């Protein structure tokens, strides 16, 4: 349904270009950054040369009373940190003119889409997201938005596929937008503020429910492992894991040596501003770091196959085990990487819910990567009743994971 | 109008890049500013901060009894396995400040 673009923007060569059939001509500011891994990604800054004004053609202006349209966009909001966040509506995609048209604005907490005709009157639907949560699904990580408007009955605007909230707009006289799109921080009051968007999009339509998970879907890029914020996992990155099951818990090492084992320990600490925010902490226990065995870009794919070095006194070490363990669990070891010999070591990433399945150089499986608890210690196992479960379709539990590399946008301590 | 309020507006004495070990005891401070302090495997005995700021600091391994934050400012400071619960901060403030191991 990525046909029915009026309007579609996209990374290429070193630009940003229109794939729509108006080829709408697209000026970039002096201080706008791209991501080096996923170029698609665009961040933009608290500057005024942080701007990107797409002009569009005069036969796609929006000037009705009555025509349907939509729009949809990833984005990735830092948290706000500070009392200066608050009541500071910020402007981020401008389609205003003469005060009649569209945006995108932010607030603290909030994701809002404001329509405005040519009396001034005005419609707004609102995402609003907690900021006073152990872990949020929102803050400093990629999610989806999709604001439908249908002339005759709501405004609504979806998350991730799902709708949030919707208002009657049928109020609303002829709405003239601007000929311009400005993407831009405007009116935001702090000056490190910043945001990260991706695959822009406008349609001349209003999405149903079926097309949103559809356009979800697809721009997931589904066969690229993901951290924890939504950006491609990679290679020789240190990650914080964080177990799904209870993610009140992260990993450490008891020992190093095929006498030790890694566990799951809690609870979590906290970061907080007062007022302002209250999570978890998300720098706690020992890091993980993929190393390659299996295309040669740095970014972990589907079924690659990995080392797994476990970061111990800021020194790395290998994860392994030895399937001759009596029982389907084997422990999980800390090895000396010289040391590790025969040991199982080999892990086949995937990503639709169990992570990482570790095999013995035969390429047998030894079993998908979770938990077990031996006298309530959760140890780290490989264990082929997982691999199993996943094939009746049962329910498994704690071979989920998320890896959480540092990020500004998270904001704490080290 | 004409008539101003009389508020003091004093620099605070400030120590910085410090580490402190000893258990002080029965002390008051006021008006101090501590950056970059690491308090590590401190008992504090009845001590009390009032108006004090901490930057960038670490408690690590501490104790304290009888012991109180009044009206101070924590930035970026780092509470790792140490007795601290809420009530021994009296109207005070965090901006960006971690608690771990909390016993």
């Amino acid at each position: 349904i990525v046909n029915t673009s009026i309007l579609s923007i996209v990374y290429k060569k070193d630009d940003l270009i229109d794939l729509s059939r108006y080829g709408a001509k697209i000026n970039i500011g002096d201080r706008v950054y791209y991501d080096s891994i996923d170029k698609n990604q665009i961040k933009l800054i608290n500057l005024e040369s942080s701007t990107i004004e797409v002009i569009l053609k005069n036969a796609i202006v929006y000037n009705s009373m009555y025509e349907n349209f939509s729009t949809s966009f990833w984005i990735k909001i830092p948290k706000y940190f500070s009392k200066i966040n608050l009541n500071n509506e910020y402007t981020i995609i401008n389609c205003i003119e003469n005060n009649s048209g569209w945006k995108v604005s932010l607030n603290y907490g909030e994701i809002i889409w404001t329509l405005q005709d040519n009396k001034q009157n005005i419609q707004r639907v609102v995402f609003k997201y907690s900021q006073m949560v152990n872990i949020s699904d929102y803050i400093n990580r990629w999610i989806f938005v999709t604001i439908t408007n249908n002339r005759l009955t709501k405004s609504k605007i979806y998350i991730n596929g799902r709708l949030i909230d919707q208002k009657p707009i049928s109020n609303l006289g002829n709405i003239h937008a601007s000929n311009k799109i400005m993407f831009k921080l405007d009116g935001c009051r702090d000056p490190r503020r910043y945001i990260m968007i991706k695959y822009f999009n406008l349609f001349d339509k209003e999405l149903n429910e079926k097309e949103i998970k559809d356009l979800y879907d697809s721009q997931s890029n589904s066969g690229i492992l993901k951290d924890f914020w939504g950006n491609y996992l990679q290679y020789d990155k240190p990650y914080y894991m964080l177990n799904l099951f209870d993610p009140n818990k992260y990993v450490d090492v008891n020992n190093i040596g095929i006498r030790g084992y890694m566990y799951l320990k809690g609870p979590r600490g906290s970061v907080v501003t007062t007022n302002i925010y209250l999570n978890s902490t998300l720098y706690e226990g020992t890091k993980f770091i993929i190393k390659k065995y299996a295309n040669e870009d740095n970014i972990v794919r589907n079924n690659d196959r990995v080392y797994i070095n476990v970061v111990v006194k800021n020194k790395e070490y290998r994860l392994a085990t030895n399937a001759s363990q009596a029982g389907v669990e084997k422990i999980l070891s800390a090895l000396e990487i010289p040391d590790v010999g025969n040991l199982s070591q080999v892990v086949v990433m995937k990503s639709n819910k169990c992570k990482m399945n570790l095999q013995d150089n035969n390429g047998n499986d030894i079993g998908f990567i979770g938990f077990h608890l031996y006298d309530n210690i959760a140890k780290l196992v490989a264990s082929n009743w997982y691999n199993r479960q996943v094939g009746k379709a049962s329910r498994t539990f704690g071979c989920s994971w998320e890896f959480i590399p540092v990020d500004d946008g998270w904001g704490e301590s080290s | 109008d004409e008539y101003a309020l009389l508020t003091r507006n004093v620099e605070r004495d400030k120590y910085a890049n410090f580490t402190i070990n000893f258990t002080m005891e029965n002390q008051i401070h006021t008006g101090m500013e501590y950056d970059n302090g690491r308090f590590i495997g401190v008992k504090f005995k009845s001590v009390t901060f009032k108006d004090s700021v901490f930057k960038s600091c670490t408690f690590e391994d501490v104790t304290s009894v009888n012991t109180y934050f009044k009206n101070c400012t924590f930035i970026d400071t780092v509470f790792d396995n140490t007795d601290f619960e809420p009530y021994k901060f009296i109207d005070s403030e965090f901006k960006n400040c971690s608690f771990f191991h909390n016993k």
